[PDB]
Parts: C-alpha cells; structure tokens; sequence
C-alpha cells in the first residue's frame, strides 16, 4: 500500500486547502460567525501543510534520480 | 483559466472594495455640499451578481438637516475603515494564495 | 512515557527521508538481484543490450513484489499506533525495526555472524538472540554477494 | 508577574474615584436635615487599607459615619426640635472636602500617568518574541 | 546543553581505516566485479564501517598535507599486497 | 428602517416652515 | 492531527481573548443605559473547557447608582488593556511557533 | 467575531451624537415662546435600548 | 465580595426612596 | 560563548520589574493609612546586587523600609489617633518614585534592546556557514 | 552515535518545558513575569535554530562521503 | 564550551573531511586508471 498511501497524503493536503479557502470566501462575503483571527491561522496551517508536502516530494524525487541514474 | 478564476474569486472581491472605498471618499468629500444625498452599495449582493455595471443605493438618514444634506460623518467614517481594513485582508490573502502558488514551482 | 515535540519529530523524518535510498534499499532488498541481471547481461555476450534503466525498473518492481508482505507488515505494525498517537517513536522504531531483523535473519549466515561476533567481541551464547545491527547488517550484505555469484 | 501592576493601578483609581464620589455626596449634602424616616444626615469617609498578598493594592473596607458632634440649632418650629427645640445640622467641613478633592484628582492624575508609561513599557517588551 | 564530541578528533579515528578497507576493495576485483553495481561498490566501504568505524585499537594523530601524504602512500601498500596476491 | 442601513430611493427633501400654513 | 494539536491551545487562547474583548466592547459602549448589567467571562475556566455557546457572567457592582447601571470606567479599561496585551502576546506567541515550524522544513 | 467591535463603537458613537443634538436642541430652545403651530415648546430627550440580536452596542430607541 | 470580582447573579436593582413606605 | 548575555539580561529585567513595582506600590499607597492589624504602611525600597558567579547582572537581595522620617496629622476625630491625636501617615515622596519609575523604564527598554541585539548576532554565527 | 539523539532529544524537552510555561502564564495564574516565558521562548528557538544546522552540516557531510568513486 | 568554538570545530571537521576525500578519490582514479591501462 503505496500509492493509496499517497494519494490519501494529497487527499488530505488538497482538503485541507479547499477548508481554508471555503472559510476565507465565507468570511468576505458577510456572514457572521467566522473569526479574522481564525480564517488566518487556518490559512497558515494550510501553506505549512502544503510546504511540508512539497519538501517530502523533493526529497523523493532526488532519491528516486539518484538510485535509478545509477548503472547496474 | 482554472488560474484565472481561481485567483479571479479574491480579484474581484478587491475592487469592489476599491469601489466601494471610493464611493467612501467622495461622500466624505462633498460631506458639507447642501443637496447631497449619501450613496453606498451592497458588497455581499454586488460581489454575487458580478461573480454570477455597478448599481449604488441611498444611505438611509439618520438625523435631519435644513440644508438638504444626508450625508452622516461618523456611520460613514467607521465603514471607512471597515472598509480599509477589509482591503488590506483581501490583499493579504490574495498575496498569500499567489506566493503559496508560485513557491511549489521551486 | 514522553515524547518530543512535532518540530524534531518533522526533522528526524525529513533525515530519515534523506538516508532512504541506499539503508532501506542498497543493503537490505534486492543487491542480489541486480547483480544477477548484470551476470547475465555479460553472460549475453553483448553489453548493455537491455537499456540499465529497464533492469532498474524490472529489479525495483521484482524487488517491491517479493516484499510486498514484510512491508505491509512493517506499515502496519508502525503507522496504526503512529497514525492514531498510541505509542512514540523511541520504541515505535524498535518494533518497526523487528521485524525486518527477524527476515533477514533468516538470509543471514551462521558462518558469517560466528565471524562478526568474534571481530566484535559479542556473546555468541548457543540459542542466538536480537543480533546486534553492527554485526547483522555485514553478514547480510556479504551473504547476499556470495549467493548472488552463485 | 509584571502583570498586577495594571490590578494595583486600577485599585488606586478606584480607591480615589470612591473617596471622591464620598466627598462630592458630602459637598451636596452639606445643607441638608431629616432624611428618610427623620433621623438627622450625618457625614461619611473612608479609610483606606493595603491588600498583603509585602507589596499589594489599596483597598476600602467599609465607609465609616463621623463621630464629629452635629450642629445644634435652636428652631422650635422644626418637628424635629426635641424638648430643647433644636435640630440636628450635618457636621460638614467644606475646606477639608475641597483639599480631599484635590488630592483625589492629583492621585488619579499620577496613577493614569503610571499606567502611560507601563503600558509603553509592556507594548515595547514583546518586540524581543519574534 | 550545546557542547561538543570533538568532531575533528573523531574525523582522524572514527574513519581512517575506512581508506585501507576500501583500497583492498579496489584492489581485488575479481572477488568483487564491476558486475556488481558501483553504487553498492561505494557502500561496500560503508557497511563495514559499523564494525570498523567505532573505537579500535589503531588511533593516531590527524593528517593534512604532509602527514596525509606520507600515511595515505603506505596504507595503500597493504591494500595493494592483499589483493593482488589473492 | 433602522438609520445607517442601505434603502433603494432617496430620502424626502427638509424643510423648516416657520409658520404652518 | 499533530499540527493541529501543537497549536490548538494558542488558537483557542486566541478566540477566547477576542471574545472577551468584544464583551468588554459592548459592556463600555453601553455605559449610559439604565438597568444593563455588566458582563464578562471566566477566562481561565473557558479556556479549561474548550481545550477539554460561550458561558458569561455578571460583573460584581461597584457603586450604586439610581438609574441601574453597573459599569465601572476605570475597571472596564484596566480589563481592556490587559485583555488587548495578552491577546498580542499570544499572537506573538502562535507567529514565532508558526515561523519555527515552518523554517524546519529547510 | 473582532469585526462586531466596529459596529458596536460606531452605534455608540451615533447614540452619543444624537443624544448631545438633542441636549444642544434644549439649549438652544429654553426660551422658545412657542413653535410653528402655536403650541408651546416641550423639551425632549432620547430613550437608548441594548442593539442585542446576548449583549451588544447601545442603539436609540426614539425621541 | 469584593467589587469587581465575577459573580453568577444580578445584584438587586437600585432605588432612591424619597420618604420612607 | 555570548549566550550569558541572555541570563544576565533576565536578571537585569527581573530586577528591574522588581523595582517598577515597588515604586508603583509606594505611589499608588502614598496616602494610604492603618494597615492590616492596625499598623500604618512604611515606604518600601528595593536593593541591587552583583550575582558574581568577577563580573555579572543584577539580582535584588530584599526588600528593606525606608528610615525616612514618619509623617504625623493632627486629627483627634480619628479612632486611630495617638494620646496626642496623631494619625500616622507613610513617608513616600511622589517626585523620588516618578523618577524612579522613568528610570525603570528606560533601563528596561535599554537591556530589552540589548537581548535584540545579541539574539541578532547569534543568529548571524548560526548563518555563518 | 546515540550523543545526537540525545543531544535532540535534550533540545526537544527545553522547548517543550518553554512552551508549557507559555501556557501556563496564559492560564492567568500567577507564576510567570512575562520575562522569564520570553527569554525561554529565545533561547529554546536558537537551540532549535543550531539543532537544523547541525543536522543541514551532517547530511551535506553525508552525502559528500557518499558521493565517493572507488 | 562557546558556540563560535563549536561552529569553528564543525568548520574545521568538514574542511578536513573534504579534503581527504578528494585526496582519496584523486588516488583511487589514478590507480584504477593505471589498472585499466596495459
């Protein structure tokens, strides 16, 4: 179990971002009930999560470059 | 065009806020203009429609005045900076959005 | 017990991530079966007739088959206390760490550990017992050259 | 904890806001006789007191009544006139009320000027957390 | 506590014999290869350095320039005579 | 409505007579 | 998950600092009303139990007065500029976690 | 919930405005003889009420 | 208790009686 | 190591919060009187030491009151009046704590900036490479 | 080579004794004078600050060992 | 221990490490080309 693995990893990243960027839409059209403070951490939270993600996909590739550029 | 919406939400909410505090500041200028009537738009309505050629309506009075003129200070200086504020958030957040888009492309 | 905090816990996985390539795969899957292809390739007659990069792939696919059932075995028995918080990572390393011990044991030689203990001044005893990595991991590596050039 | 500096502060203000809500009551009723149920007005003042939590807040138990003699005024056509046909005037001392005033509001000026400058202080120190 | 290991005294003892190792490697490649990938013939003198890496007997001063060149060109020797002789 | 709120026609002219008619 | 558990008690300290604030808002905008009671909240209480609506509660009066009115001036800002230093040390606090967390990654 | 604090100042800002209209309105007619229609002049004075949707800004009720 | 401390109740409303009832 | 700074800088803070406090308690019950069980608050001051540990910050030892003359009011309609109608009125001089509270602040501005300062040039040690 | 593990494992407890007396000064009980939280949230940011150096100097020496050619 | 001595022995540990890398590496190349070569 993989690529489940993964696609569970981007599953969550890519639901994480539609949270943060549903909540913001909310909160700049007027409706009560959402916090400026809270719709920011929230957004903070998401590029953290996306960041994290990005780096682990860098290291791979490296690693996946440097063990197939080899020659057997 | 996916980047094109996608960026277009948050676009468009800024300039109607930039209208918006236009629409502010003329009303603060001619605040002593006896005749004058206050005019305002509706964001969240306005935001609606341009997502789905901009309609402003008449502030509603709250003292009266000999000389003709509607225009409050205080009600409009406090949605002035609502306003403002509600600008720099957007601005913000778009800023954010973009770096966080350009940054995976490192 | 305690544990540390998410920061070093993001580093030491990012370090980990880093170490992957040659520690999880150079010296405990599949040396074996590249050596092999490479024996044929000569044996052939004709060199590099199938492109390195092919190999590589058919070695790394062949290799991810065979341990298809230690590595389900090593994700469960690490993430579902992981994934949920159960346990923390000073001894969530050790029961990860197990069984892959325990399998390539198994490959090991007894000729090989016998030598590696004496080298490393270790208590041989007569029922063997959580070999030491300083010794298991050479025995694995030099048995899987000799069967491999067999 | 750098922080009971504002709680001594607001008890100092609010110390000196009671004894000049008290000296003001006096001032006004200065003049008065037979308040509710016909017992004569008599003057109040406060003491103040340290909350020992060392070094603490200032604080007001309770008002306490003056033990200063009333006026006796001889005014037999007052109901009030007892067999003597005198009535009760409150004891107010009008120059002590002005000079407790004054140092009410040069107290509450000082604490307000306290309060200024750790305010500045405190919103200067968390530019050292980032 | 932020102290140090003494980095540089390890570097000169916790790795010095990984060059003799190594050269008996180079020098025998007929009981290792190019068969066998490079990429594990670097990490051949990797994986032995778990049992000769850590505290041995052997432990001497450390090396630049004019001590380096000196022990490098005699260390090799024994990796030399080794292998060739097998 | 309530004074500060937004309405679609604008408010009626004042005037100050200084004696009812 | 753990992201959201490392900064779960600053966020909350944060939404419990703003409530409050807009309480202490209210409580000093309608100082003049007669027969409104002061209102605040248990701080430390609330923060207990969210971690583990909001629960408000009258203020003890000061001095009586004869229209009804229970707020002190003095009090309401004494509790205003502590609420709004804390709310900033918190935020300092979340934005250095938040910069740590992220400079990790590098 | 930090974007309510503008309402609630700016309602008390206009409710203490119209209330110092009203108290400068009663000084400037203490000795109104009488108005247009010919009653006599009365003075007035606002009544506040709590802009609750549970507290919230002060809010005029009438005159 | 003590002024500006938290309490779950209203205090009684306040009252000014001229003469006593 | 430069990393003391960073212990000496606290101590300076502390000591200076200490004393702020001190001075704000001594304003703030300048008029005040009869302290608990009866007797009249006295002025406080504090007192800086070395916490050699040659050279080092600064620590406050204790608290000590001031033997500065006891001020006394004539009001014999008083229950704490002495046999000469004295009431017994602490000895705090407004100017001396003001100063002292202007004096605080500003050092602890000075050694706040400090702390900036050196936490600056270590994390330029840290970047050097 | 266990010394960095303890040596991270010593970094980790130092920030998290800073940030449970962060939490304990914002529970509004008085133990803390907002100096000591301050300069134990510096001092617990420069050890995790030569804790990543560290670890970016031992990878990079890491991989040049590795990238040898025999 | 002083943090600059620390980031100084760190230094001091990589340059050394470096340099007796490529030492190494120059006279494996040199070797393996004198192998190769009749």
């Amino acid at each position: 179990s993989f690529a489940g693995q993964l696609h569970a990893a981007l599953d969550r990243i890519s639901d994480r971002q539609a949270a943060a960027r549903v909540q913001a839409e909310k909160f700049t059209l007027g409706e009560p009930g959402i916090a400026l403070n809270d719709v920011m951490a929230d957004m903070q939270k998401a590029s953290v999560s996306m960041q994290m993600g990005i780096q682990v996909r860098n290291k791979l590739v490296a690693a996946y470059q440097e063990v197939m550029s080899m020659q057997v | 065009d996916r980047l094109d919406a996608a960026l277009r939400f948050q676009q468009e909410a800024l300039n109607l806020r930039a209208q918006r505090q236009e629409i502010l500041a003329a009303n603060i200028a001619n605040a002593d203009t006896p005749g004058y009537q206050a005019r305002d738009i509706d964001f969240a309505s306005e935001l609606k429609k341009v997502m789905v050629a901009v309609d402003l309506l008449y502030r509603v009075p709250d003292q009266p005045s000999l000389d003709g003129n509607t225009v409050d200070m205080d009600r409009e200086r406090t949605q002035f900076a609502d306003n403002s504020l509600k600008y720099q958030m957007g601005l913000t957040v778009l800023g954010s959005q973009l770096k966080g888009m350009m940054n995976v492309l490192q | 017990g305690q544990s540390w905090s998410l920061s070093v816990q993001t580093l030491v996985f990012i370090t980990s991530l880093t170490f992957l390539p040659a520690i999880l795969l150079m010296m405990t899957s599949f040396t074996r079966i590249i050596i092999v292809f490479g024996l044929l390739r000569n044996a052939l007659g004709t060199p590099s007739a199938p492109p390195n990069q092919v190999l590589l792939g058919l070695a790394l696919f062949l290799t991810f088959f065979i341990m298809s059932p230690v590595i389900d075995k090593i994700y469960v028995d690490a993430y579902q206390p992981f994934s949920e918080q159960k346990i923390s990572m000073q001894e969530a390393l050790d029961k990860g760490a197990q069984p892959l011990r325990a399998f390539m044991l198994r490959q090991t030689r007894e000729a090989d550990l016998a030598l590696f203990a004496r080298l490393a001044n270790s208590g041989p005893l007569q029922g063997p017992e959580a070999v030491p990595m300083r010794i298991l991991l050479p025995a694995y590596v030099t048995s899987e050259l000799k069967t491999a050039f067999q | 904890a750098l922080l009971n500096i504002f709680d001594i502060a607001g008890s100092a203000l609010a110390a000196q806001s009671k004894r000049l809500n008290v000296a003001a009551s006096n001032l006004a009723n200065a003049d008065s006789v037979t308040g509710p149920d016909g017992q004569p007005y008599r003057a109040k003042q406060v003491v103040f007191q340290v909350d020992a939590a060392a070094t603490g807040g200032v604080k007001v138990a309770s008002v306490i009544e003056s033990q200063a003699p009333e006026k006796l005024v001889y005014e037999p056509g007052n109901p009030l006139a007892d067999a003597n046909g005198y009535v009760k005037m409150p004891n107010v001392d009008v120059v002590g009320e002005m000079v407790n005033t004054m140092s009410a509001s040069r107290s509450y000026q000082a604490n307000i000027e306290v309060l200024n400058t750790v305010k500045s202080m405190m919103l200067k120190t968390l530019t050292l957390g980032q | 506590q932020v102290t140090s290991e003494q980095w540089l005294y390890w570097l000169h003892l916790y790795f010095w014999p990984l060059l003799r190792v190594l050269a008996l490697i180079s020098t025998a490649p007929i009981l290792s290869e190019r068969a066998i990938p490079k990429r594990v013939k670097l990490g051949l003198g990797i994986m032995i350095t778990l049992v000769i890496a850590p505290s041995l007997p052997a432990n001497d001063t450390p090396l630049f320039s004019i001590a380096a060149l000196w022990l490098a060109m005699q260390q090799i020797l024994i990796g030399i005579a080794l292998g060739f002789t097998m | 409505g309530v004074p500060g709120a937004l309405s679609n026609q604008p408010a009626p002219p004042n005037e100050a007579p200084i004696a009812t008619p």
